[PDB]
């Protein structure tokens, strides 16, 4: 999850299998012009 | 691109007009691209 | 690291009150909802 210029990001990945030793990408999936503040989160 | 126009003749009224607000008071300069709707009063000493 | 489908979804602001702007996310079995609003939430936020 990104917040830049108003802009909220959302770039997601599932896979099956302490997090595990891999390697592996993320693709971008959302993008809204959400545009407030946003300090903490639930 | 900005557009700007006259609509003297639209929001006009021989009594006054006051549906158009706008804010003088703030803590902190504001952020590109954001948008703000309180209405907290302006603490400028210590009772609130 | 998940199985049966545990977490839902997610909040986000800045005091998380009817106060001021609100972010849910939330994935209710059927669509991934995302809504923006002016928004309550309680102590205990859980769903059935």
């Amino acid at each position: 999850f990104k917040n830049i210029d108003g802009y909220f990001k959302i770039y997601s990945k599932h896979t099956p299998i302490d997090l595990p030793q891999g390697f592996s990408a993320l693709e971008p999936l959302v993008d809204l012009p959400i545009g407030i503040n946003i300090t903490r989160f639930q | 691109c900005v557009i700007a126009w006259n609509s003297n003749k639209l929001d006009s009224k021989v009594s006054g007009n006051y549906n158009y607000l706008y804010r003088l008071f703030r803590k902190s300069n504001l952020k590109p691209f954001e948008r703000d709707i309180s209405t907290e009063i302006y603490q400028a000493g210590n009772k609130p | 690291i998940e199985k049966s489908n545990i977490i839902r979804g997610w909040i986000f602001g800045t005091t998380l009150d009817s106060k001021t702007q609100s972010l849910l996310i939330v994935n209710n079995a059927t669509n991934v909802v995302i809504k923006v609003c002016e928004f309550q939430f309680c102590n205990d936020p859980f769903l059935d």
